[PDB]
């Protein structure tokens, strides 16, 4: 089992934190917030680095380019913004969604961005030009998450409409719709690091690992509280192979991926833990919490 | 935003 212990608490956002993400090169943590700001923090020491500003309304998600140089953020102002982290400049403002933008990611290559919106679509954008390339009529309710697979050829999306769908990046065609025996809102999805699986959260307090190719649910993770918020979930891969997620009882849950047992619960936050991220090389977890808390915490384990 | 609803 891991032994995550609290190392730093990061204060600075003035409203609920919405997402935290570690840069691929391991140097930085980025955070986004309902306060319309992105903040950068040292990944190892928690030291505040800088604030990146410009959105007109709250931000629900932020994501790093694979070279750790750029961020993309998704906002209630109905835009995404692409940022040069070093200069703090907004390179492009991506206009096209007709309602709040909720989720975003670059492809592993980092020439494309995928976004999901309250407008029920998924859009794919050219990073260099900031132009929308394709609009997929993906869902019949808000899109909660979007993620590219390992080679960028597929996109997975999830929605309040109860579906996870997998899309061909190049053609835009729907290649698969995944749903289990009940239809709760799907609140998060992402491909596994090896690209074989999809990890999906549903708003019935459940995480599931699906074999994408087979269209089969292989593992269920339960024990946490998740009925209300779109809480991120992670694969922790630096030490033991875990699944990590925030929870609506203000804890971070960690499960053994293979056995599905809870291996640790991290206590310390004073509101719902909406987002967690796992460092790419060290056994470090960042967690972020909602309006009554407003902090980010860094936890470290020996394994 | 994600921090509501």
């Amino acid at each position: 089992k891991p032994n995550y212990a609290l190392k730093f608490t990061l204060a600075g956002h003035t409203k609920a934190v919405s997402s935290v993400k570690f840069s691929p090169n391991g140097e930085w943590l980025a955070s986004s917030s309902a306060d319309k700001l992105i903040k950068i923090w040292g990944a190892y020491d928690g030291k505040f680095e800088k604030t990146i500003s410009g959105h007109k309304l709250g931000i629900s998600d932020v994501a790093w380019s694979s070279d750790s140089n750029l961020l993309v953020s998704a906002s209630d102002d109905k835009t995404l913004k692409i940022w040069d982290v070093s200069s703090g400049k907004c390179l492009k403002t991506l206009k096209g969604h007709s309602n709040y933008v909720f989720c975003c990611n670059f492809n592993p290559q980092s020439n494309l961005i995928v976004s999901g919106s309250f407008d029920e679509s998924v859009r794919i954008w050219d990073v260099k030009t900031g132009k929308c390339l394709k609009t997929l009529p993906a869902h019949s309710d808000p899109v909660s998450a979007v993620h590219f697979n390992r080679d960028g050829s597929l996109i997975v999306s999830s929605s309040y409409d109860g579906l996870c769908r997998i899309w061909d990046t190049a053609s835009g065609q729907c290649l698969k719709t995944l749903i289990d025996d009940d239809n709760p809102p799907v609140s998060f999805v992402k491909f596994s690091p090896n690209g074989k699986y999809i990890l999906a959260a549903t708003l019935d307090n459940t995480l599931k690992l699906w074999d994408y190719s087979k269209g089969k649910c292989l593992k269920t993770y339960t024990g946490h509280k998740n009925e209300k918020y779109c809480i991120f979930a992670n694969f922790s891969v630096t030490g033991g192979k875990w699944i990590v997620s925030g929870s609506e009882d203000n804890l971070v849950y960690i499960w053994n991926l293979q056995t599905k047992e809870i291996v640790q619960k991290l206590q310390g936050h004073t509101d719902v833990v909406i987002s967690t991220a796992c460092h790419p090389t060290e056994n470090i977890i960042a967690s972020a919490a909602l309006e009554n808390d407003k902090t980010i915490k860094l936890w470290k384990s020996d394994c | 935003a994600r921090t509501k609803q």
